[PDB]
């Protein structure tokens, strides 16, 4: 039972400061040489940093030489790396991840480095097509909230087939937003309710919004 | 300083049929060790990335005997023998041999079906949405195959573009099909002149384009 655990990320302001963190169980943390690796949002894996098992030697990728370090614990197993002078394009999810080989990936922090102001989205719903093909469809619209991520539920996680929830897009404004729908019998309409979570825990915002057919 | 090359860039493959994918580096891996530190990690969709094959060729524990490491010097290479809906994801092959540490651009590995068309259903814009100020009209495109599909909205038979964007769901777990979106933006005062929205869909598993439309009132 390897593990690895992240913590720190969040949004931050260009040429701000962010301290990330990484806990450890299942293997000697001090045997290993460990390093973080990040993913820009839609793009690959880039190598950021690496530390020896001693903290003897020190390794970083050429866009973060000036403003990144990487420090270790081994009395407390605790990985660090302080980000000091962030741009827009740091912007990323930060792996820690085990040195030799790459072999164990913590589930990664999402780091979002950017001036826009964090606000909630509204809840719209897409209320049912009258037409039966005998499936309707129906969803909500989450529009216009900064920054990722969101998670979309629906009847508190207990109707999960036929949901596709998308991945969110970036708006001309420069906010997110996104739709959620689900198929179901057009019959099932009278007897069934729709009622979508949205969860939004940069904002802290958390709207329930009932979904139904045009009056 | 050393430079890893994918290829292909996307490869679909037909489940049970055999994969292969290859990685090029600009400068030999050969060390005085007489190991070759050249990995390969597969990313699942929503998921972390983890470790297949490490120092070319050594299967990591976990890991299913159908995928194999090959190659030696400048030239390497992944095999899965026999693909299975696992296996979907991106496909990365990295070096830790000498610093600054690198890894491939990826290769996305998407599951070949048989052709199937979308459901198709539009939504017009709540009543809460207008009284905000704005308008945003949906179309759905529900459980097809293949990806590529061409969504063109109108607006009384006048075509629209560079105010609508899509986005696309993960192929289904069950079903290895595809979802979409598309979102066209227009604002409150616009949307209540006009009378005809229409969402025309055009897919190789219709046998022409298909739409779907309302008018404002019911
Ligand atoms: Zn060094
Ligand atoms: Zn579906
Ligand atoms: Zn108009």
């Amino acid at each position: 039972e390897v593990q690895l655990v992240e913590s720190g990320g969040g949004l931050v302001q260009p040429g701000g400061s962010l301290r990330l963190s990484c806990a450890v169980s299942g293997f000697t943390f001090s045997d290993n040489g460990m390093a973080w690796v990040r993913q820009a949002p839609g793009k690959g894996l880039e190598w950021v940093s690496f530390i020896s098992n001693l903290a003897y030697s020190i390794d970083y990728a050429d866009t973060v030489t000036g403003r990144f370090t990487i420090s270790r614990d081994n009395a407390k197993n605790s990985l660090y790396l302080q980000m000091n002078s962030l741009r827009a394009e740091d912007t990323a999810v930060y792996y820690c991840v085990s040195g030799t080989w790459f072999a164990y990936w913590g589930q990664g922090t999402l780091v979002t480095v950017s001036s826009a102001s964090t606000k909630g989205p509204s809840v719209f719903p897409l209320a049912p097509s009258s037409k039966s093909t005998g499936t309707a469809a129906l969803g909500c619209l989450v529009k216009d909230y900064f920054p990722e991520p969101v998670t979309v539920s629906w009847n508190s996680g207990a109707l999960t087939s036929g949901v596709h929830t998308f991945p969110a897009v970036l708006q001309s404004s420069g906010l997110y937003s996104l739709s959620s729908v689900v198929t179901v019998p057009s019959s099932s309409l009278g007897t069934q309710t729709y009622i979508c979570n949205v969860n939004h825990k940069p904002s802290n915002t958390k709207v329930d919004k009932k979904v139904e057919p045009k009056s | 300083d050393i430079v890893m090359t994918q290829s292909p860039l996307s490869l679909p493959v037909t489940p049970g049929e055999p994969a292969s994918i290859s990685c090029r580096v600009s400068q030999s891996l050969l060390h005085s060790n007489g190991y070759t530190y050249l990995h390969w990690y597969l990313q699942k969709p929503g998921q972390s990335p983890q470790l297949l094959i490490y120092k070319v060729s050594n299967r990591f524990s976990g890991v299913p005997d159908r995928f194999s490491g090959s190659g030696s010097g400048t030239d390497f290479t992944l095999k899965i023998s026999r693909v299975e809906a696992e296996d979907v994801g991106v496909y990365y092959c990295s070096q830790t041999r000498h610093v600054p540490y690198t890894f491939g651009g990826g290769t996305k590995v998407e599951i070949k079906r048989t052709v199937a068309a979308p459901s198709v259903f539009i939504f017009p814009p709540s009543d809460e949405q207008l009284k905000s100020g704005t308008a945003s009209v949906v179309c759905l495109l529900n459980n097809f195959y293949p990806r590529e599909a061409k969504v063109q909205w109108k607006v009384d038979n006048a075509l629209q573009s560079g105010n609508s964007q899509e986005s696309v769901t993960e192929q289904d777990s069950k079903d290895s099909t595809y979802s979409l979106s598309s979102t066209l933006t227009l604002s409150k005062a616009d949307y209540e002149k006009h009378k005809v929205y229409a969402c025309e869909v055009t897919h190789q598993g219709l046998s022409s384009p298909v739409t779907k439309s309302f008018n404002r009132g019911e």
